[PDB]
């Protein structure tokens, strides 16, 4: 299937990815306000399928470490959220055989919601308060299925989002993460062998968010 | 396929907001008749492939806007309401307008007799945000109605590249682009933001890195750029002259110079003349009355025949490097750590991996933007970094030269069409009152004895001439050079210019203002001096996409509609992807884009909109007569349209030139109406027309050459990524100037491995070589009457040498480097009650003012409110947490924001004292979006300086409170 690899550092936050993914779809703009951050959404919603995380961490000398994470649903190769919403209805919830792509289809208003969000070790899953449909990340499958790159990888400008063949990416993430290593000794893979979204972190995931890793 | 796309035209588009234009594909319905429904990337343009920041991404959202202007408004003078009103009406009334403060205002000569042709009644501010030709256009229609004070951005954040660079290289541009960033060795980023201000320009810095590259961030704040670079070396606000004086001493003293390159192409061995000297911060010939330096005192020792004295050997104690090393000898590492705030660790590491690219195998380029520069030593600063990139080798080289990032997408084209007071298109001075003829204005084109000395300026005769012909092509130019409106040679450049513009307004000294595709009620300094004194206008014309703060500054904050007797034109203009035509990005790429949608409701492009209102002008006069209708009724706007409307393509071919009779020129043959292969085929005795110089080549006999989209490279052009055809830039497709210097004598490149030209059996090969002639027969800076990059330039204001002043005054009683404290040649209360350095600057998601982005959901969903970033330290003083409202003010006004209180911000150590800097971001405004906050520039003193006449938006004074 295909694959996206995340460099993270490489990421500038210019946020052209988040902007990106609701022209695409179309997707309504949130009410935001400041509350001392840039970060903004502050979550992922029915509305957001994707909102970079802003994380500042202390270290002597100058400046900080400032993390970046665009967050998208990891499109598990075992999806934990396919298996609960089976439960109630056997496609709710279906996985793209060519893709890989775990897609929630518009049965997702008869299955829990809450339920199916719970069952998600990485807390992706978000319910419309009206349709009581379940939405995140769809991995732009339409695009991919036409040749065309995701929108989140193609408006990308520092080659943080990579995406392509699951061998491919995999060569390249093992490449990276050994040039990466030697600038940020103490980088690693998320989750290589369960997730289809493997971000290259530059230190510890959880500084990026809690449920950064399964 | 894809439901979205499937039944729209494609077409592309080149991005509306800042100037490393990034290419669009825009997709419209009905085949091209109906709206756009999707607005991406462009996978196939060399800059971007594809990539769009935020701003890029949204222009959908910015196209398709339902806020959008839909028909020209009316505010009657002391009314509280817009009227709709008619296209043929606004025009009309316009026209009415311009005519009677013309005829009425129009003076024929100054005061001292001598011959003007202008009116002082009438200003025009903008912009860099219309069409190449529409600037060119527009500028030409302001100075027919013989205007003198036409402004745009430019004066803010590109004035002081121009005379920076132009003295060291002989011209004011970027010298490289944004593809050959990728091919350095070393990256210093200082008064830039790039990873957020110039967003796509890190797809090539980390490119550079991927290939070993080190990229240092110079800057007071911790910013996204920071987060990606090698090296951040935090500097305190204005000790960038010491940052980099201590760095040129570095160079020197390790000899870490690129001798041959020094020698041979800087002018290290010139002879300076026995009349200069500098002692505690003063050079020779200091007037301490008129505060002017005498600059015939820095003159070189001349020769026999007038050239300036060489000792190639460096021995000579009056050689320009020898004085270079006299002058930099006091910027040692303790007292440059100690006021830079930079430790002497990391001072050390900066240089050693910056000086490294001395090697004539390793290039380093210096990217830098606005933030540094906004006060009378900014050109000083621009100086340094050119003297330091010259003493390295690196002007010329791929991965090298001074890459001073354009703000704008056509900021760069704008100042190119002449959008200030002091130039016309191609960059000839407007005349003054004492250039009463046009033999005259020639003569003071400076001259060189020197034989290997190209001095390509000597041609400016055929430039005006060329000029002059495609504006009054009936006329002989030394007829028609009496049309055009001159400034008086006895008052101040500066008095023309945009500061000076708000305080001549102030005192009710404009009858009409052209506010066009600019909001200065929020982009002018000190807004409420600029919004109280717009209500001083008769009458404001503001063109502009959305209703905004200037268009509706009398029904502002604090404003009584009923007591503003201003009568406003509000005129809604097309978005960038509604209409054809080109901008100049950072790079002098000329690119050409299509209209996809058509104008969204009643709107028209700029260039319909000048020519309309013009042509109504022009028949007023045709039947009223009034005040000199020569410049109006014999200007040629015919060449400007087709089928009864503003024509691209024409104008464009205009620009460019072509014979207006069979002409013999270089010895070649051509006849009547065959478009100008390049300037090097213009000429003065007015067979030829050109509207500006620097656009001959763009569109010759062969096609439109800014439309061409070809990635078609010779190895050596691809190993660099020239991508020659891939549009084209301005002159003559050099695609890195100075390429000449990149090379010995014998026509070999320094570094092979990154060739930029080589001479190959007869010919150079690569880029177009910058000036015509064999390897080591020419001097390789052929826009410098002396031929050599200018270590020494004494041409500026401020001396031949930068020299560290303050340009704070606040916090700081003692320059360590002389007795000299402030710009000599250059008053502030700083009142106790405000004692924090405040400061603005730029996030990635909005753009100037916020009056587009601020109309943009997923823009504003990002980034909602006007905040302000504080260190830790000044929260726990101020008892500020993290998110809680603050109060900003200062002597000209205050405002609400939102605080960050990060460590991205830091208390600065000036002279033994914690001064704790505020940052506050200027992209918000009171018209949109609800709880937004207003403009940063209500905080911000309106004082410049006479010579640069840029107010100090990066450095005043405020106090932050809890609420
Ligand atoms: N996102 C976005 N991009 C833009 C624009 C925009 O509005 N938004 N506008 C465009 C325009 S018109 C322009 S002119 C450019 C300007 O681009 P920049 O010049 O990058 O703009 P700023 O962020 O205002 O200032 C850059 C940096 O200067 C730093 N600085 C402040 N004082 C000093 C000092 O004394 N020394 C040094 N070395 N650095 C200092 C600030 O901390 C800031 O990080 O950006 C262009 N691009
Ligand atoms: N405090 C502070 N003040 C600053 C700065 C700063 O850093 N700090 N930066 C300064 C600098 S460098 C600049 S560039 C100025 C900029 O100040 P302005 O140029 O006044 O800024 P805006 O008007 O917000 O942005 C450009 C305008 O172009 C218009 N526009 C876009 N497309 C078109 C088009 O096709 N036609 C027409 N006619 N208009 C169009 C938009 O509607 C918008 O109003 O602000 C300056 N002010
Ligand atoms: S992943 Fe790419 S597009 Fe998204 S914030 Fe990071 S650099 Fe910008
Ligand atoms: S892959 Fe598509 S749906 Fe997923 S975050 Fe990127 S743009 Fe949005
Ligand atoms: S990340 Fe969560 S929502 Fe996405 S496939 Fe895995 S379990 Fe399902
Ligand atoms: S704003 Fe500048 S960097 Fe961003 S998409 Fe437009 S041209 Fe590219
Ligand atoms: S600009
Ligand atoms: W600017």
């Amino acid at each position: 299937g295909k694959m996206f690899f995340v460099d993270l550092s490489r990421c500038t936050a210019c946020r052209g990815c988040q902007i990106a993914c609701k022209q695409w779809k179309n997707l309504p703009a949130e009410e935001t306000r400041n509350t001392g951050s840039h970060q903004n959404p502050p979550d992922l919603s029915y509305v957001t399928l994707k909102t970079v995380r802003f994380t500042e961490k202390s270290r002597k000398g100058p400046g900080i470490d400032w993390l970046f994470f665009p967050e998208q649903c990891r499109h598990c190769v075992e999806p934990p959220c396919k298996g609960q919403a089976d439960v109630d209805l056997e496609g709710a919830v279906v996985k793209d055989e060519t893709t890989g792509a775990v897609l929630f289809t518009e049965l997702t208003a008869k299955v829990d919601g809450e339920s199916v969000r719970s069952a998600c070790p990485y807390d992706i899953p978000r319910i419309d308060p009206v349709t009581k449909r379940l939405s995140k990340c769809d991995m732009c499958n339409d695009r991919v299925q036409n040749g065309l790159l995701p929108a989140c990888v193609k408006t990308c400008p520092t080659g943080t989002m990579n995406f392509g063949d699951e061998q491919e990416m995999l060569a390249l993430a093992e490449k990276r993460l050994a040039e990466v290593k030697k600038t940020y000794p103490g980088a690693v893979l998320g989750d290589p062998n369960d997730v289809r979204v493997v971000y290259l972190f530059t230190r510890d995931p959880k500084d990026f968010y809690e449920h950064a890793v399964a | 396929e894809l439901q979205k796309l499937q039944w729209a035209k494609q077409t592309t588009s080149i991005c509306c907001y800042c100037a490393v234009g990034c290419g669009l594909i825009v997709h419209t319905a009905k085949d091209g008749q109906g709206r756009a429904v999707n607005v991406e990337g462009d996978p196939d343009h060399p800059i971007n492939e594809g990539s769009l920041c935020p701003k890029g991404a949204s222009i959908f959202q910015l196209g398709e806007n339902d806020q959008r202007g839909t028909q020209p408004l009316y505010r009657a003078p002391f009314s509280d309401t817009w009227k709709p009103v008619t296209w043929d009406f606004a025009l009309t009334e316009i026209a009415k307008r311009i005519k009677k403060t013309r005829d009425a205002s129009f003076t024929e000569k100054n005061a001292a007799g001598d011959l003007v042709n202008r009116t002082e009644a009438i200003a025009s501010f903008g912009s860099a945000a219309m069409d190449n030709e529409e600037c060119w256009a527009y500028g030409n229609i302001l100075r027919s109605l013989g205007l003198v004070y036409i402004e745009h951005q430019a004066r803010i954040x590109h004035s002081p590249t121009v005379p920076a660079l132009a003295e060291s290289f002989g011209r004011g541009a970027m010298t490289n682009h944004w593809n050959d960033l990728a091919n350095s060795d070393c990256i210093l980023i200082m008064g830039s933001n790039a990873a957020e201000n110039h967003p796509i320009a890190f797809k090539w810095v980390l490119r550079a890195k991927d290939k070993g590259a080190t990229l240092i961030h110079v800057d007071p704040r911790f910013t996204r750029t920071s987060a990606r670079c090698d090296v951040y070396a935090p500097i305190r606000s204005g000790a960038d002259i010491p940052f980099l004086g201590g760095l040129i001493k570095y160079i020197l003293d390790n000899k870490l110079y690129f001798t041959d390159y020094v020698r041979e192409y800087t002018n290290a061995s010139l002879i300076v003349g026995e009349k200069f000297s500098f002692k505690d911060g003063l050079f020779s010939g200091y007037d301490a009355a008129n505060k002017k330096y005498d600059k015939s005192m820095w003159a070189f020792e001349l020769d026999a025949n007038g050239v300036p004295k060489r000792d190639p050997a460096l021995k000579h104690p009056r050689c320009v490097i020898n004085l270079l090393k006299k002058h930099y000898e006091r910027y040692n590492l303790d007292k440059v750590a100690a006021i830079t705030g930079t430790s002497k660790e990391q001072l050390q590491q900066v240089y050693k991996a910056y000086a490294a690219t001395g090697k004539p195998d390793k290039a380093g380029t210096i990217m830098y933007a606005m933030g540094w520069t906004q006060h009378s030593v900014g050109v000083q600063n621009i100086r340094a970094m050119a003297m330091i990139q010259l003493l390295l080798g690196n002007i010329g080289v791929a991965g090298g030269g001074v890459n001073a990032l354009r703000g704008e997408s056509n900021v760069q084209g704008s100042t190119d069409q002449g959008l200030l007071a002091h130039i016309w298109p191609g960059y000839n001075p407007v005349p003054n009152s004492k250039a009463a003829t046009l033999e005259l204005y020639n003569a003071a084109t400076p001259q060189s004895k020197d034989p290997m000395s190209v001095n390509w300026w000597q041609n400016r005769p055929k430039y005006v001439a060329s000029y002059l012909k495609a504006l009054y092509p009936d006329e002989e130019p030394a007829a028609a050079y009496d049309y055009l409106p001159r400034i008086d040679a006895g008052r101040k450049l500066t008095d023309y210019f945009w500061l000076n513009i708000f305080e001549k307004m102030d005192k009710g000294e404009f009858k009409g203002l052209f506010a066009w595709g600019m909001n200065p009620a929020c982009g002018g300094a000190n807004a409420n001096k600029n919004r109280k004194a717009m209500g001083k206008l008769e009458w404001l014309v503001n063109v502009n996409l959305f209703e905004n703060e200037t268009s509706s500054f009398w029904k502002g904050p604090g404003m009584n509609p009923a007591e503003i007797g201003t009568e406003v034109f509000f005129l809604p203009c097309c978005v960038s992807i509604e209409k054809e035509g080109s901008v100049a990005n950072s790079g002098r790429w000329m690119q050409w884009r299509y209209r996809g949608p058509k104008p969204y409701a009643e709107t028209k492009p700029d260039g319909d909109i000048m020519l309309d209102m013009f042509k109504k002008v022009r028949e007023l006069y045709a039947k009223e007569g009034g005040a000199y209708p020569a410049p109006i009724a014999k200007l040629n706007i015919a060449d400007w349209e087709e089928h009864n409307e503003f024509s691209p393509t024409k104008v464009a071919k205009l620009m460019n030139g072509y014979f207006l009779k069979d002409t013999e020129v270089g010895g070649k043959q051509f006849k009547k109406g065959q478009q100008v292969p390049s300037f090097a085929f213009l000429t003065a005795d007015g067979s030829t027309c050109s509207g500006n110089w620097l656009h001959a080549g763009s569109f010759t006999d062969a096609g439109n050459l800014m439309a061409r989209r070809d990635k078609t490279q010779t190895p050596e052009q691809a190993r660099i990524g020239l991508f020659p055809n891939w549009s084209f830039c301005w002159p003559v497709n050099r695609r890195i100037l100075y390429n000449r210097a990149s090379v010995d004598k014998t026509g070999k490149p320094w570094n092979p491995a990154k060739a930029v030209i080589e001479w190959k059996d007869g010919k150079w090969v690569g880029d177009v070589v910058d000036g015509g002639g064999d390897p080591g027969t020419k001097h390789p800076f052929i826009m410098q009457t002396h031929g050599f990059g200018a270590l020494y330039g004494p041409g500026r204001e401020e001396g031949p040498f930068p020299e560290h002043y303050e340009p704070l005054e606040c916090p700081v009683s003692k320059n360590p480097f002389s007795k000299q404290l402030h710009n000599p040649v250059a008053k502030a209360v700083c009142d106790p009650r405000y004692p924090f350095i405040g400061t603005t600057y730029r996030v990635t998601e909005h753009w100037q003012t916020g009056l587009m982005t601020r109309r943009c959901a997923w823009l504003v969903e990002a980034e909602p409110q006007i905040f302000c970033e504080i260190s830790k330290e000044l929260a726990k003083l101020r008892g500020i947490g993290n998110g809680d409202t603050v109060k900003v003010s200062s002597l000209r006004g205050a405002l609400e924001a939102v605080a960050i209180v990060t460590e991205r911000i830091r208390p600065f150590k000036i002279e033994g004292v914690d001064v704790h800097m505020v940052g506050l971001p200027w992209h918000y405004g009171w018209m949109v979006p609800k709880n937004g906050g207003d403009t940063a520039n209500l905080l911000t003193p309106s004082a410049g300086d006479p010579n640069t006449g840029i107010p100090e938006t990066k450095a005043f004074m405020v106090d932050v409170r809890k609420v």
